[PDB]
């Protein structure tokens, strides 16, 4: 009983730019128990940030996690030829997540 | 819990000898008419004694016991209702308590808060209880206790014509601790002193406590 | 009943006769080995405190209690120091532990931050941090009880089966001692020689009814010499005095 | 290395029972890793089915995923056989089951693991 | 031995002391109890190795 809102639903930018991605969750506010998932299309999904603190083996720098309030940020240094998949952020202290619609990057 | 009764009536102190009092058994185990010389810690005859009195009046003052002490009491009643063995008494260090107030004899080695002038004995207005149970509040860490079954006791609150008189005395030996204690009844000797005469004995406890004990305070009421 | 291993309840015993025949003619007793001295000699040794552990653990971690071994609930709720002395014993209850319905009236722990010491009763229900972050409040990602409870069925067989076990740990002549085992008693033999050890006194000759008058507390029998000529008997009140034929 | 393996794509009917099972290579469900299992559909937003843990025992599973799927953990051969019961046509998905590497050691807040799951579908 | 010798025995049961200097060589059952537990070894009936 999660509704998870992702801005922007789709991004039009130049491949190798910057990019900016918000998030935040109807339930109650979890300051450290978000995570941002992709998922490819086809493929197996892999996780990108966890915790919105670190890191987990494999994940390039371009990914960083904030936020003070409810809304959690994901920034992305450029956009990587590979990294263009779709988003998701994840709560973990409140009800089951309901995983949202997707933020997915393209050109 | 106490009170601050105070109001020390003191006298001056009397003269007493210990006869021939103090003669046990070291180790009984038949000799049958001989004599033999045998080699311990004892009263030697005819020691010196400090007398004090409580009769209103009513007097407990403090004395230091030193390496093996005799004192000595007389009523009808057991009137005192404790006797405290330290070395500072002052709620710091384990100390010793004999108590042989109302039915039952008590031993107690521990840290006792003890009060300025503890009572257990002050009940309107010529009757007296238990009350006044603890006159002691601290017990950190103590393990010596023990409640040892009636001897002879006495019942009731009797003036004049006195027949009961007890007598202790303390023997230690680098921690190894010995109370003697004779509470003689059916001894017509009324006005001044202990009985001249002879009377085997017994140590009524050996014990280790291995402690050390230097003082002490008289606890009548 | 019986305490559960983390919250397992300890006993003093002391001032007493130990005896250890009455105690060996149990049923379900198997569980059986001891370290410190052979079993066999349990009966002549003087204790200076004696205290005892009772716990429920099942059939297949029987054997974790013992010294030097570890184990999922014998590093985490209770334990044998290495240079344990005595010895324990375990009988399998499996007609009145078990339960039909499911017996869940323990709780054993397997998650810890650390390790314990042998012969400790510190224990807690403080949740276990699992998670990197501190976790606190209620249960969430990675935050899960550090204790678990028993699932006992009669339709288990071996290896699931509870057993009713008691430590017997002690001290060794660290005090005047307080607990002994029964002591041997070999008849009398009267009017011929013989070798006496009565009560730790040693030595040689025949032994004769006397009537000589002690006291209540009068037990040797002491001659000019300062050497024994009478013994009170033990067991009895007769009175034997020590001469050769 | 660290992978996960499971069989391959599945068709199957309505009204039957359905166990599903993946294993890991390299990885353990020890005593405190705790897994999930995700629904995936053409391109649409996923769902948790659920996630048990294969040591404490605990059972949590979404409202409408509490009368059909079951999850049933197995130490010894350190693998969730999933249950699922009464199956219908938007079943036609792949289902990924995604554990964290967290083995009495430390880990993170997040899954770290996802297998290729299976492509079942029922008609 | 890192993964144990256990070739290497002793003793721990005897019916009574030996005179200095003697041998056992070999290893009857040991019945402990009255009752006597031929056979194998068990209840009241143990191997002295
Ligand atoms: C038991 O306590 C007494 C204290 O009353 C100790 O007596 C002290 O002895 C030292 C020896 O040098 C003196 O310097 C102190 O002045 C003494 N104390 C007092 C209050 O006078 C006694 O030594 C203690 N027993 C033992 C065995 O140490
Ligand atoms: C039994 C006991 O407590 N003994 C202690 C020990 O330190 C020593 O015997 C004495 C001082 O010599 O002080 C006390
Ligand atoms: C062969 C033989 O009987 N030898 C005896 C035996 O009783 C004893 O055990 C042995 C050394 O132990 O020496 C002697
Ligand atoms: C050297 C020798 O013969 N020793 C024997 C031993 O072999 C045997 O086991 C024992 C009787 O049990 O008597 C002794
Ligand atoms: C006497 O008074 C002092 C302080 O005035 C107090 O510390 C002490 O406990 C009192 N003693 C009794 C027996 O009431
Ligand atoms: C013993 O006591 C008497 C009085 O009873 C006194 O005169 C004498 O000085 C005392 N002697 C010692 C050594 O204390």
């Amino acid at each position: 009983e999660i509704v998870l809102t992702q801005s922007p639903g789709t991004l039009s930018l130049s491949p190798g730019d910057r990019a900016t991605l918000s998030c935040r969750a109807s339930q109650s506010v979890r300051i450290s128990y978000l995570a941002w998932y992709q998922q490819k299309p086809g493929q197996a999904p892999r996780l990108l940030i966890s915790g919105s603190s670190s890191r987990a083996t494999g994940i390039p720098d371009r990914f960083s996690a904030s936020g003070s309030g409810t809304d959690f940020t994901l920034t992305i240094s450029r956009l990587e030829p590979e990294d263009f998949a779709v988003y998701y952020c994840q709560q973990y202290a409140n009800s089951p997540w309901t995983f949202g619609q997707g933020t997915k990057v393209e050109v | 819990q106490c009170v601050n009764l105070t109001t020390r009536t003191q006298l001056p102190p009397a003269y007493t000898n210990s006869f021939t009092r103090g003669v046990y058994y070291p180790d009984k185990v038949f000799r049958s008419s001989v004599l033999h010389s045998t080699q311990d810690l004892f009263l030697p005859f005819f020691s010196n004694v400090t007398w004090f009195h409580v009769i209103k009046r009513f007097d407990n003052p403090v004395l230091p016991f030193n390496d093996g002490v005799y004192f000595a009491s007389i009523e009808k009643s057991n009137i005192i209702r404790g006797w405290i063995f330290g070395t500072t008494l002052d709620s710091k260090t384990q100390s010793l308590l004999i108590v042989n107030n109302a039915t039952n004899v008590v031993i107690k080695v521990c840290e006792f808060q003890f009060c300025n002038d503890p009572f257990l004995d002050h009940k309107n207005n010529k009757s007296w209880m238990e009350s006044e149970f603890r006159v002691y509040s601290s017990a950190n860490n103590c393990t010596f206790e023990y409640v040892s079954q009636p001897f002879l006791m006495d019942l009731e609150g009797k003036q004049g014509n006195f027949k009961n008189l007890r007598e202790f005395v303390f023997k230690n030996i680098d921690g190894y601790f010995k109370i003697y204690s004779k509470h003689t009844p059916i001894l017509v000797r009324e006005p001044e002193d202990l009985p001249q005469g002879f009377s085997a004995l017994e140590p009524l406890v050996d014990l280790p406590i291995g402690i050390n004990i230097t003082r002490f305070q008289t606890l009548l009421a | 009943r019986f305490a559960s291993v983390y919250a397992w309840n300890r006993k003093r015993i002391s001032n007493c006769v130990a005896d250890y025949s009455v105690l060996y003619n149990l049923a379900p007793f198997f569980t059986f080995k001891c370290y410190g001295v052979s079993p066999t000699k349990l009966n002549d040794l003087c204790f200076t405190n004696v205290y005892a552990d009772s716990f429920v653990i099942r059939g297949d971690e029987v054997r974790q209690i013992a010294p030097g071994q570890t184990g999922n609930i014998a590093d985490y709720n209770y334990k044998l120091p290495d240079d344990f002395t005595g010895c324990v014993i375990a009988w399998n209850s499996n007609k009145l532990d078990s339960k039909v319905s499911g017996n869940y009236n323990y709780l054993y722990r397997l998650f810890r931050k650390s390790n314990l010491k042998p012969f400790e009763r510190d224990i807690s229900t403080e949740i276990y941090q699992a998670g990197n972050k501190p976790c606190n409040g209620v249960a969430g990602f990675n935050c899960y009880f550090p204790l678990r409870s028993y699932s006992f069925r009669p339709t288990y067989g071996v290896g699931h089966q509870p057993y009713r076990v008691v430590v017997l740990s002690f001290e060794l002549l660290h005090a005047p001692a307080t607990v002994c085992g029964p002591k041997k008693s070999t008849n009398l033999v009267k009017n011929k020689c013989v070798n006496f050890n009565f009560n730790g006194l040693k030595g040689t000759g025949v032994l004769t009814e006397s009537n000589k008058k002690f006291l209540p507390f009068q037990q040797f029998g002491r001659d000019i010499a300062d050497t024994t000529d009478a013994v009170r008997d033990p067991q009895t009140l007769e009175i034997l005095d020590i001469t050769p034929c | 290395q660290m992978q996960l393996v499971q069989s391959g794509p599945e068709v199957k009917k309505p009204g039957t029972s359905v166990k599903v099972s993946c294993k890991a290579s390299g990885f353990t469900f020890t005593d405190v890793s705790s897994l999930q299992w995700v629904r995936q559909a053409r391109g649409q937003r996923l769902e948790w089915i659920g996630w048990t843990v294969v040591g404490t025992g605990n059972t949590n599973y979404a409202p409408r995923f509490q009368e059909r799927v079951t999850i049933t953990t197995d130490k010894s051969t350190s693998t969730a056989y999933m249950e699922l019961s009464s199956l219908r046509s938007e079943d036609t998905a792949v289902y990924y089951c995604a554990a964290p590497f967290c083995s009495e050691t430390s880990c993170s807040d997040g899954f770290d693991l996802w297998g290729q799951g299976t492509k079942v579908t029922v008609s």
